[PDB]
């Protein structure tokens, strides 16, 4: 909820198996959504509430987010598919949905 | 001035379900109060069963909410209470008992005061 | 064809207004629901505002601090979604998206969901002109 | 569920003029819309059917000299025996009606051999 | 007989046990104001408003009744208050619990039968009857609702 805190950005080797999170205060409940931004590319739809994916996601991006804290945990980076991703908190308290947090990947 | 009488095959096999009825007298189910039984086991321990009411809506009050099923017959005036699956924690006398608001210096107090009841008892096994 | 293309954008100066739509065909527009998502240089994902459907009645709302300024309505005859922007500022520069969610929040309904936003378009630059 | 409890357990003596029932209860059982805590004591002789004679001292029919003293969530709600009753051997049940369930405590007195 | 002084009275019997915490009130009226929920049923009934705030304790519904209609705000876009003669007001602590209730409130007012005799039955029968409709529901485990939650207002 309010403010999604996030590190700028995040160095993943092909077997880092990295936990990349947004932040706020109870995201055990209330849950989010995640994006991914490919580069000169607006964002789109990485995976679904809590844990489901769209068709043609791939094993990445399967965290159980069994905690208070969203884990979107990507598995490495395959070929050319590094790209910027965020993530939607309804935030209730507010009535509206805040958007926040998110990491931009880097390897070698 | 009104007495509520218990009937029916209190010696029932765990394999079937417990059938009580209760007549009672002295008015009509439908115009108003509610009907409802207690349950009395060897010691002084009551139970509240639940109620089944005027307007025919039935409050299940035990836990057991698919073992207790409340039926009426508004023509012979009678009540019928089965148990599913009857075990032996359910032996017990049982009392069938009639109540509602009696007035008091309020038109409405909803004292109930276990004004009507009946006597009898049941034996699982 | 289900890819929506937002346009609109342009060079405008601090304190004027434009009117920025967001097209789509291919699939019946109130099945759907849009609102607007900016993402300034640097950022991404702000949200603009947001206006209900016509099946939960059309309320309108804003974001933070955006108030007035962001008029959001729409025209379910064209399948189309705009904003009329009005008293620019230049820190306000940025590409601008159309989100598409699936959900309603009403009585006699149900459809209850979280926007659960899943495909836009590029979305339209609007800069100063300078 | 609002669980009721005979606090003494009663059997405080075979013979006593002044001696009471006293009732406990986990919740406040009072409505502010009436200022009236609901609750019932139905006395019973042994194998028969209890029946009321005291509701906050109402419904009297069958009356006694006795007595209705609580108000509180645990308090003391008790009754007063007297020094004849001519229903000397008896079981008497707390009961409250504030919630939706219903569940009785209970206690007697009785003069045996 | 407005909305605000309502909400606090409809309230105040909630918050005396602690079920919700820092008074409650002044937020259900600002939620209600922001983003309204349907409220004209298919007969004459009034739907539940629903504040889903972050310090609740656990699930309540308060009931209560109005003699008279108070123009309590409305929700299509149009200069269409309606008419509230039953105002009421659940708590509630997650999505979640606000759906299932929410639908669960949806089959309970269509019942229209059910809600004119809210209109005209006394409060220990307000109390009976929806407590029986609560438990009937394999959903909405939890959900508090006792005598003192149902009163009538001004
Ligand atoms: C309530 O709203 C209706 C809308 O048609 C209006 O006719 C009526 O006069 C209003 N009553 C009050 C007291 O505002």
């Amino acid at each position: 909820s309010y403010e999604v805190t996030q590190p700028p950005s995040v160095s993943v080797s092909p077997g880092q198996m990295a936990r990349i999170t947004c932040g706020g205060d109870n995201l055990g409940s209330k849950y989010v959504h995640w994006y991914q931004q490919k580069p000169a590319q607006a964002p789109v739809l990485v995976i679904y509430d809590d844990s489901e994916r769209p068709s043609g996601i791939p094993e990445r991006f399967s965290g159980s987010k069994s905690g208070n804290t969203a884990t979107l945990t990507i598995s490495g980076v395959e070929a050319g598919d590094e790209a910027d991703y965020y993530c939607q908190v309804w935030d209730s308290s507010s009535d509206h949905p805040l958007f926040g947090g998110g990491t931009r990947l880097t390897v070698l | 001035d009104v007495q509520l009488q218990e009937s029916g095959p209190g010696l029932v096999k765990p394999s079937q379900s417990l059938s009580l009825t209760c007549s009672v007298t002295g008015y009509s189910i439908t115009s108003g109060y509610y009907w409802n039984w207690i349950r009395q086991f060897p010691g002084n321990k009551l139970e509240w069963m639940g109620y089944i009411s005027y307007d025919g809506s039935n409050n299940y009050n035990p836990s057991l909410k698919n073992r207790i099923s409340i039926t009426r017959d508004t023509s012979q005036n009678q009540f019928f209470l089965k148990l599913n699956s009857v075990t032996t924690e359910d032996t017990a006398s049982y009392y069938c008992a009639r109540e509602g608001p009696y007035y008091d210096f309020w038109s409405g107090y909803y004292a109930y005061y276990m004004d009507v009841w009946g006597k009898g008892t049941t034996v699982t096994v | 064809e289900v890819q929506l293309v937002e346009s609109g954008g342009g060079l405008v100066q601090p304190g004027g207004s434009l009117r920025l739509s967001c097209a789509a065909s291919g699939f019946t527009f109130s099945n759907y629901w849009m609102s607007w998502v900016r993402q300034a240089p640097g950022k991404g994902l702000e949200w603009v505002g947001f206006i209900k459907n016509k099946a939960d009645g059309g309320t309108a709302a804003y974001a933070e601090s955006v108030k007035g300024r962001f008029t959001i309505s729409r025209d379910d005859s064209k399948n189309t979604l705009y904003l009329q922007m009005n008293s620019l500022k230049t820190e306000d520069t940025a590409v601008y998206y159309c989100a598409r969610d699936l959900g309603r929040y009403n009585f006699w309904s149900g459809f209850y969901s979280q926007n659960r936003f899943d495909v836009w378009g590029p979305g339209v630059l609007v800069t100063v002109s300078s | 569920d609002i669980v009721m409890s005979q606090s003494p357990s009663s059997l405080a003596v075979s013979v006593g003029e002044k001696v009471t029932m006293s009732c406990k209860s986990s919740q406040s059982l009072l409505y502010s819309s009436n200022q009236k805590n609901y609750l019932a004591w139905y006395q019973q002789k042994p194998g028969q059917s209890p029946k009321l004679l005291i509701y906050w001292a109402s419904t009297r029919k069958s009356g006694v000299p006795d007595r209705f003293t609580g108000s509180g969530s645990g308090t003391d709600f008790t009754l007063t025996i007297s020094s004849v009753k001519a229903e000397d051997l008896a079981v008497y049940y707390c009961q409250q009606y504030f919630g939706y369930p219903l569940t009785f405590g209970a206690g007697t007195k009785l003069e045996l051999k | 007989v407005t909305q605000e002084d309502i909400i606090r009275a409809l309230a105040s019997p909630l918050i005396k046990d602690g079920m919700v915490d820092e008074d409650f009130a002044e937020y259900v009226i600002a939620r209600e104001n922001r983003s309204p929920t349907g409220l004209q049923a298919k007969g004459v009934g009034v739907a539940i408003p629903h504040t889903l705030g972050d310090y609740v304790r656990d699930n309540a519904i308060s009931v209560g009744i109005l003699d008279k209609p108070v123009n309590f705000s409305g929700w299509y876009q149009s200069p269409d208050p309606v008419p509230v003669r039953v105002v009421f007001m659940l708590a509630g602590r997650t999505w979640d619990d606000i759906v299932i209730v929410l639908k669960w409130i949806k089959d309970v007012i269509l019942d229209e039968e059910f809600m004119k005799r809210l209109l005209n039955m006394s409060d220990e029968e307000i109390y009976r009857q929806i407590y029986t409709r609560i438990s009937k529901a394999p959903n909405l485990s939890g959900i508090n609702f006792s005598r003192e939650y149902v009163r009538h207002l001004n």
